RNA sequence: AGGAGUGGAGCCUGCGGCUUAAUUUGACUCAACACGGGAAACCUCACCCGGCCCGGACACGGACAGGAUUGACAGAUUGAUAGCUCUUUCUCGAUUCCGUGGGUGGUGGUGCAUGGCCGUUCUUAGUUGGUGGAGCGAUUUGUCUGGUUAAUUCCGAUAACGAACGAGACUCUGGCAUGCUAACUAGUUACGCGACCGGUCGGCGUAACUUCUUAGAGGGACAAGUGGCGUUCAGCCACCCGAGAUUGAGCAAUAACAGGUCUGUGAUGCCCUUAGAUGUCCGGGGCUGCACGCGCGCUACACUGACUGGCUCAGCGUGUCCUACGCCGGCAGGCGCGGGUAACCCGUUGAACCCCAUUCGUGAUGGGGAUCGGGGAUUGCAAUUAUUCCCCAUGAACGAGGAAUUCCCAGUAAGUGCGGGUCAUAAGCUUGCGUUGAUUAAGUCCCUGCCCUUUGUACAC
């Protein structure tokens, strides 16, 4: 895979922290990461990476693979994108 | 359980050894 | 152009489906009942039912908001057009769902099937059920496979009256060297609504009201008032 | 203003009934000159499958139904009337559509 | 008692068997064999012949920025523009590779390791506690000698009383409502208008209203009335009034099969396999091959018929791919125009047997169309192992079918078409629907098989 592709998946990893895939290997284009032309097996192969790290929940379903953040999946992305804890994400908004 | 263990064994070889489990269960020790 | 009424009206059921499917998938450790989809086309809510809902919503709120993201992104419609709601059941003893799975959780958790089927037996009885029917099947002892039935109370087995007196689940349990299968049901009970079971009786229960003593006359009274 | 028209399908009857009862009655408090619930002839799904699911016993077949209730209420009154009404009684199992002028 | 048959012929499909590189495989009395939604041109797809890819996560050590990897034009080899490999010796900045570990994905194996589902005993009428009786007890009574019922359905006796599951009830459907609710996406009747002879209009727009048409609520039938037969009891028979005095299904107990199904499942245990991969894609074959047996069916063997005109009637359904209309063609088909996400459009769904006339007249006929040669047109990446469809030819057996054997008691057999599933192309299959519409029976245990009670056992797998 190339470097540019992966970048782009953590970023809705951690104001929402969720990431669904099709299983379709041949699938060209993941239709969400759009403008990108990233397929879906370099989403999924790379999801199946991180789940051996243990920074995703697996559940499957009919189809659709679905993948959680961890508790300690935060900390590991605040460093990768290099951002300061004082942005909170969708967690503490209502209430 | 000696309840189950009794009511599953009580014909096969450990018949007399289930028996004796239910029976310490039953009156106390 | 929109789709057909009949492509419409079964495809609001493959969602619900899938829903429930993927819902039993990741909510079957805290006691998941069942959703109610109230749709609307400004917000189609949906409606968890569960055991404990204050542990389905996190911390605060937190659990629920990945399930929101996820059905959000999943199936197609836009955010800010549905709204989760965790609730606590009515009843978990006369949920099927509910008590299928708390039989998963004690012989999963090493325990007799005798004494985890009658546990399950006495709630639910002890709970206000008409009777219930607790059947484990598979390598129970061995490796000739056994069921063991479990009855108590009533149960019906036949006509339309199965269809709103009953209630079904069929849980598979994952052991060491096979897979135990269990079938729960249970006959729910009277009470016209209370929201819990049918309003209707059961259709060959007939009620006889008791006569009340009218007084008897001797003479003829004729009362002015 | 004419043609004002109110589509209720449901899968069941007994809601759709009694919302079609509601939205009658609630027209009569408004005062208007209304077309009562229309009946269409309702359509059933046939869905029908072999029961076993290998191929083995003999041939005993399932017959599945959905039978899809529909009616349709119409009214001659002018649109910011119509759009109070049909908020009111929001109900499950049931949905509304309406069309104007 | 009968009716239609099947078994006989051709053809179509499914099994054995012979072959085959492969002709993937499950299933063998009812309870396999038009079943695996199994009508597979590629895919499907398991099988056979080859050829790529890693889609080997992760951890360890090495190679390691003097590079591990990748695309590779041209030539060679190939089936390829498959860089798959040799030369051509360049990108590609570690996205990797080698080993050690260990995962993975498998329509691979066990269905006698399992779950779930389904089939069968059996849709037969069976089944079981509680408390009370009787027994030292195993056990028994209830759950019965009998009458009755579709029914352990009931009466009736009665040491039992009450119950419960199954049966019944229930749910859906069919039949009745000039009573009710309503209706510009359904109409009737009437009024004008228009047309042609007071008449015909599926022809135009208003108007009363629901009979027709839709679909809700509710009635309605309960062996209720009468007469017989009944321990005159449960109930049976006949009739009257009535739309109806059996509508047809769905659901279906306990206890069981070493029933089928890992090939429907990201239901699943172990086992096998994992980079000349039992993973997977690509391409081509095969699944269909054919001396012979066995099962579902279709066409028929004619005159109660065939050929050609004419006339006249449905219902359940589907539809973004269904189709209205005008033109060009023998036709399958080409063209454009619209409508319909649907009681609004196809559609008044102008169906076929049936009917009314013409011709052919008992013969291997023009019956019956198989088998074959040529074209033509569609769907597709692709039609040769004819995918289908149209038009010309050729004309096979077949003269009512032995032993045997299947299904059926009323809008039922049987004839006849239409729709749905499969579907790019597609029905001889199946699942539904309407149309025409009968013969005979209203009984028994003789056969087939199931159940109960008195025998007796050397039986207790």
């Amino acid at each position: 895979m190339p470097k540019k592709n992966r970048i782009a998946i953590y970023e809705l990893l951690f104001k929402e922290g969720v990431m669904v895939a099709k299983k379709d290997v041949h699938m060209p284009k993941h239709p969400e990461l759009a403008d990108k032309n990233v397929p879906n097996l370099h989403v999924m192969k790379a999801m199946q990476s991180l789940k051996s790290r243990g920074y995703v929940k697996e559940q499957f379903a009919w189809r659709h693979f679905y993948w959680y953040l961890t508790n300690e999946g935060i900390q590991y992305l605040r460093d990768y994108l290099h951002l300061p804890p004082e942005i909170v994400p969708a967690t503490l908004r209502r209430s | 359980d000696p309840y189950e263990d009794f009511q599953e064994n009580w014909n096969t070889k450990h018949s007399s050894g289930v028996t004796r489990e239910l029976m310490r269960e039953l009156n106390g020790g | 152009v929109q789709i057909s009424k009949k492509r419409k009206f079964v495809a609001d059921g493959i969602f619900k489906a899938e829903l429930n499917e993927f819902l039993t998938r990741e909510l079957a450790e805290d006691g998941y009942s069942g959703v109610e989809v109230r749709v609307t086309p400004t917000r189609t809510e949906i409606i968890i039912l569960a055991t404990r809902t204050q542990n389905v919503l996190g911390e605060k709120g937190r659990r629920i908001r990945e399930l929101t993201a996820v059905v959000q992104k999943r199936f197609g419609f836009p955010e800010g057009s549905v709204e989760l709601y965790a609730e606590k059941v009515a009843t978990r003893g006369l949920c099927a769902i509910a008590q299928a799975e708390s039989l998963r959780y004690k012989l999963l958790g090493g325990l007799a099937v005798r004494r985890a089927c009658y546990g399950v037996l006495r709630f639910i009885m002890e709970s206000g059920a008409k009777g219930c029917e607790v059947v484990v099947s598979g390598k129970l002892r061995g490796q000739r496979a056994k069921s063991m039935k479990f009855v108590d109370g009533l149960m019906i087995h036949s006509g339309d009256p199965v269809n709103y007196y009953v209630d079904t689940a069929v849980r598979h349990v994952l052991l060491r060297q096979g897979v135990l299968g269990i079938k729960v049901k249970i006959m729910l009970p009277w009470d016209p609504t209370g929201k819990i079971g049918p309003k209707k009786p059961l259709p060959d229960h007939v009620s006889i009201v008791e006569p009340k003593d009218e007084i008897l006359p001797t003479t003829p009274i004729s009362e002015q008032k | 203003i004419h043609r004002i028209r109110i589509t209720l399908t449901s899968r069941n009857v007994k809601s759709l009934e009694k919302v079609c009862a509601d939205l009658i009655r609630g027209a009569k408090e408004k005062n208007l000159k209304v077309k009562g619930p229309v009946r269409m002839p309702t359509k059933t799904l046939r869905i029908t499958t072999r029961k076993t699911p290998c191929g083995e016993g003999s041939k005993t077949w399932d017959r599945f139904q959905m039978r899809i209730h529909k009616r349709l209420i119409d009214l001659h009154s002018p649109s910011e009337i119509v759009k109070q009404i049909t908020s009111i009684s929001i109900e499950p199992g049931v949905e509304v559509e309406v069309t104007i002028a």
